[PDB]
RNA sequence: GCCGAGGUGGUGGAAUUGGUAGACACGCUACCUUGAGGUGGUAGUUUACGGGUUCAAGUCCCGUCCUCGGUACCA
RNA sequence: GAUAUUGAAUGUUGGUACAGCUUGUACAGGAUAGGUAGGAGCCUUGGAAACCGGAGCGCCAGCUUCGGUGGAGGCAUCGGUGGGAUACUACCCUGGCUGUAUUGACCUUCUAACCCGCCGCCCUUAUCGGGCGGGGAGACAGUGUCAGGUGGGCAGUUUGACU
RNA sequence: CUGGAAGGUUAAGAGGAGCGCUUAGCGUAAGCGAAGGUGCGAAUUGAAGCCCCAGUAAACGGCGGCCGUAACUAUAACGGU
């Protein structure tokens, strides 16, 4: 194929990046732990970067080559990940800030330090 | 089909029976290994089904007659070179023909394996093929044997061979055979899950044994009341024996109970996990510098190994010797102690005791005893310095056995424990990993890193240097190359530098875009375009 | 339940079983109930599955 | 331990003979010179 | 008195003849850290006994002593 | 569980009975030589050198086939190598695809056997059963033989002597 | 008990490598011996169960020791194992 759809998912500890067909069909997939670090070294936006670059690596085989990147959870590598998409040799169009936000919804889980 | 069946075959010679109840198998091109502790007829077996032995007991049938016998050992094996698809062997390996007698010990086997192969074989039974061998050699083994005309047979203590290598295997125990075909990886899963249920049946008839030991010891200390305080008072005196006869029949009942279920049970203890305790002292207050060696050369005749190679080691680190096949590994060694053409200088303390492991075994003073044999001065110095060294170390009740008719998997171990008792302060170890067992040189390879430096450690082992290595000396051409890494690839100036600076300010970049992204607008966008052009730009040159 | 072609039924023989144990048993027919006409009419009786094997018309 | 041991001919290859010894201080195939009845005449015999 | 059970370092306690003043968790000692304690970090002390068997003994064996408990005189 | 009632299709992975043929280099070398025998010539207008495309292997050196542009050229002893010569014959089972016939196993699906303490009609004023017509299950189930496990639910029995 | 079941084992039925026995024949003897009949029979396949992995106690059942420590006269809130 040559157009898919870029699921980021940039969680407080994992920035899983999964490039997908346009009706959802994973063509390859990646993520912080996946590439190695193990610590708490998979929350630094380094390693979504990396993340980026082999899940564009993988994308490239049967292969796509326009993106469109769609940005989900409250994290911290959503920039370098959609910078290093472009950098590893595709192109990145539509930007989808879509973090999942419930109107009111279920309750949290409390606060920590009570 | 199968082609070669055992039956109850046996074995006994003069330390007990070796091998009893043996029942196995061998089929139409089943890659079938023998795995099993060094000295418990993992060879004798091979020399069983050769008819190089004669079994005591036990019935060994054969059909198809050819039996390319490869051992360990084979003593200024023959230069018949003969049927010449052996020499498409001794040519891949890369080893030259010319003589026997001066050929390194890594060439031997690889010539000797060689005239094995091609012969004419539907059925191999050699003892260790995985020994001196390099990966570019030991990879080549699986391919031969997985492009290969029938049934193999092999005795190889590596959890390494045998992933790859093997269909069925014949594991050596407690004098008895079993088999399990498929792996080795999942072979252990099936051997301490077949422990996990003998331990747990082992536990379970243990713990019944105490619980009606228990009631019937009860029982026995109301019936002695119950006899004792009868012809008091009230009944007579046998209302109240009666009740002691009733409390002693069920005291028989459940003994009764007890045997029988204990003879239908017969759930042995489970047999101990094998360890060596081993260890090491070496702590003798030692100097700083021990081996110098400038401008060394090596050749012979024509064949030149060492050119002006220059290194020195002092004491106090780990340094291994790797040689891919023949970088003189064990010439080296020779040459670090010797004279004859170490053409240039060797310096080396003269006060260091240099303790010394040879990759050939042709040093013993044979036919004598480990008693006049090994330096055991009053009492316990047999019993505390020597045999609970032996004994621990991997012997049995061998303490006299003539040393090369001893199991020559051993005599490494001889060799071993005469080094280790004495904290002789310097040792080299030209090649120890081969002829060694899982259990054992897995603790060699732990106490060696706390043993108190000054080590040469020659081994083709990948893994078992990873705990022996500090510095390395990567034998080559023309000379030695003393590494302290790695060392690939020549590490550079200008791409090197630029590259990790690069990256470096390109992360600084990333990080502070991705840290707040709506604020101190845009500098950032173009320090980041122009920064990440510019490590394409570095890299495209 | 005896078959109506031949005359084919439950018997009664032993369960011998390890020690030699008498124990008294039967014998059944695979007997297999089908639709034949043993008159001109077909009746729907009991056969056997000796007897039905390629020789009587189903 | 002690073991049975009987002592077949060379000459005839019958058994004739039984003795015993140890598997331990004597590990090795005894053989001894007896009468064989067959042979009529002393003869080297052969633990088997 | 009889039977059954255990007798290790200050403590509780594992150890199928193969190295233990102790191998394991606590105490204890010397130092460090702290204002001084505690925690924390570093190093340090012949198997109840006597006589064997053994190349080797806490273990295997023969005897003595102690303590738990059952089984008795008596109140 | 097998087997008998109990057969009709469509794929599957092994193996035969008839069949297709391809895969082959340690170095030296102009190269890819598996070896045993003949061997000084063969292939060409029913097409050679060369280019190109693709199925195919490859130890990526170079081979293998097929088709398409081309126009009379390839290729062999001998020359060299080295342990051994390149044009047919077979094999070697190292490493594939495709079809016919069965073979074993597995998945689906069908319906005519079997089953229906489902409906309607008739025998028939009958909650029996039994003929017909539908519907449902359907090679299962049930049932017979064979077998293993389970089985105090039941049965026959044993459970010593001196003192 | 209940659930899982990758894997080990595990029957009969299937399969039939092979080995006997007999025998025309070949062998001066010694012995070998095709085909057939027939006796036995290995590898392979072969479920449930069991081994294994989890849940279940208003299921069957089971529910500990010892040592120190407080103005002493004693116990231990406490600590160790
Ligand atoms: N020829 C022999 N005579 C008496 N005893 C022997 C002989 N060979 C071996 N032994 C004893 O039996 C043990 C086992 O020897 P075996 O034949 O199993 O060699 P192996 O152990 O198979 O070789 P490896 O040690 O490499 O496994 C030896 O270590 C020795 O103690
Ligand atoms: N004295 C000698 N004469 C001729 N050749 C020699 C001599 N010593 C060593 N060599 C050659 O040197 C080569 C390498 O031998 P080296 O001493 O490095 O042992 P190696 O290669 O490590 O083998 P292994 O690992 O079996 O010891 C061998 O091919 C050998 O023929």
């Amino acid at each position: 194929i040559e157009s898919g759809i870029a699921h980021i998912r940039s969680t407080f500890n994992n920035t899983i990046v999964t490039i997908t067909d346009t009706h959802g069909n994973a063509i390859s997939w990646s993520s912080a732990g996946a590439l190695g670090f193990r610590g708490s070294r998979k929350s630094t936006p380094f390693a979504a970067q990396m993340a980026a670059e082999t899940a564009a690596k993988g994308s490239i085989e049967h292969g796509l080559k326009t993106l469109e990147v769609t940005v989900k959870g409250p994290g911290s590598g959503r920039e370098a990940a959609i910078r290093a998409l472009q950098a590893a040799g595709l192109e990145v169009t539509a930007i989808r800030d879509v973090t999942p936000v419930p109107h009111n919804g279920c309750r949290p889980p409390k606060r920590r330090r009570v | 089909k199968e082609i070669v069946t055992l039956t109850n075959v046996s074995y006994e010679v003069k330390d007990q029976t070796v091998f009893k109840h043996v029942n196995a198998s061998v089929q139409q091109g089943d890659i079938i290994g023998i795995i099993g502790k060094n000295g418990a007829g993992k060879s004798t077996l091979l020399h069983l089904i050769h008819n190089d032995l004669a079994p005591a007991q036990g019935q060994i049938l054969r059909k198809d007659i050819k039996l390319a016998l490869v051992e360990q050992e084979t003593a200024a094996y023959s230069f018949a070179d003969q049927t010449p698809a052996e020499k498409k062997l001794l040519e891949k390996w890369h080893v030259p023909l010319r003589d026997f007698h001066q050929l390194s010990g890594g060439e031997k086997l690889k010539a000797r394996l060689a005239k094995g192969l091609s012969e004419d074989a539907d059925l191999l039974l050699l003892d260790q093929p995985t020994n001196h061998l390099d990966e570019k050699s030991l990879q080549f083994l699986i391919q031969q044997l997985k492009h290969y005309n029938g049934t193999v047979i092999l005795v190889s203590h590596d959890r390494y061979f045998l992933d790859e290598a093997a269909t069925k295997i014949w594991s050596l125990e407690d004098q008895t055979l079993i088999e399990f075909k498929g792996n080795y990886s999942g072979y252990m899963k099936f051997r301490e899950k077949k422990r996990l249920t003998q331990q747990r049946e082992y536990e379970k008839q243990q713990k019944m044994v105490e619980r009606i030991e228990a009631q019937m010891n009860g029982l026995a200390s109301w019936s002695e009341k119950a006899h004792a305080q009868s012809t008091k008072k009230e009944g007579f005196k046998e209302y109240h024996r009666v009740k002691a006869k009733r409390t002693d029949a069920q005291i028989k009942s459940k003994q009764k109970r007890l045997e029988k279920e204990l003879e239908k049970a017969k759930a042995e203890p489970v047999t101990p996990e094998y360890t060596v305790r081993f260890s090491i002292d070496t702590t003798h207050k030692t100097g700083k510098r021990f081996l110098e060696v400038q401008n060394v050369t090596k050749a012979f005749g024509e064949r030149t190994l060492f050119k002006n190679a220059n290194f020195t080691i002092q004491h106090g680190e780990k340094v291994a010797i790797i040689g891919p096949n023949g970088s003189g590994k064990t010439t080296l060694l020779n040459i670090i102690l010797g004279q004859e053409t170490a053409e240039g200088s060797v310096w080396v303390s003269p006060s260091a005791n240099i303790g010394y492991l040879t990759q050939e075994v042709f040093d013993l003073p044979l036919e004598q005893t480990p008693e006049e044999l090994f330096e055991n001065e009053t009492f316990k110095a047999r019993g505390h310095v020597q045999n609970l060294m032996r004994h621990l170390g991997f012997t049995a009740a061998q303490w006299t056995e003539p040393i090369k008719h001893m199991s020559m998997g051993e005599r490494v171990k001889i060799k071993l424990m005469a080094y280790i008792l004495e904290e002789k302060d310097v040792l080299i170890l030209d090649q120890p990993t081969n002829h060694l067992d899982l259990p054992s040189r897995e603790q060699l390879e732990e106490t060696l890193s706390q043993y108190s430096g000054t080590l040469l450690a020659v081994s083709h082992d990948r893994y078992f240097l990873e705990k022996t290595t500090n510095s390395k000396l990567v034998i080559s051409n023309n000379g030695i190359e003393k590494q302290l890494a790695a060392a690939a690839a020549a590490a550079a100036a200008a791409a090197a530098a630029a590259a990790a600076a690069a990256a470096a300010a390109a992360a600084a970049a990333a990080a502070a875009a991705a840290a707040a992204a709506a604020a101190a607008a845009a500098a950032a966008a173009a320090a980041a375009a122009a920064a990440a052009a510019a490590a394409a730009a570095a890299a495209a040159a | 339940r005896k078959c109506v072609i031949t005359g084919k039924k439950t018997t009664a023989g032993n369960n011998r079983s390890h020690a030699m144990n008498a124990s008294k048993r039967t014998w059944g027919a695979n007997l297999q109930k089908v639709r034949i006409l043993v008159n001109g009419k077909p009746k729907k009786v009991y056969v056997s599955a000796r007897a039905l094997k390629s020789g009587k018309v189903e | 331990m002690r073991v049975n041991i009987t002592l077949a001919c060379t000459e005839c290859g019958e058994r004739n003979y039984i003795s015993k010894k140890n598997k331990r201080n004597n590990p090795d195939r005894v053989e001894f010179k007896k009468y064989c009845p067959r042979d009529k005449k002393s003869t080297l015999h052969r633990e088997t």
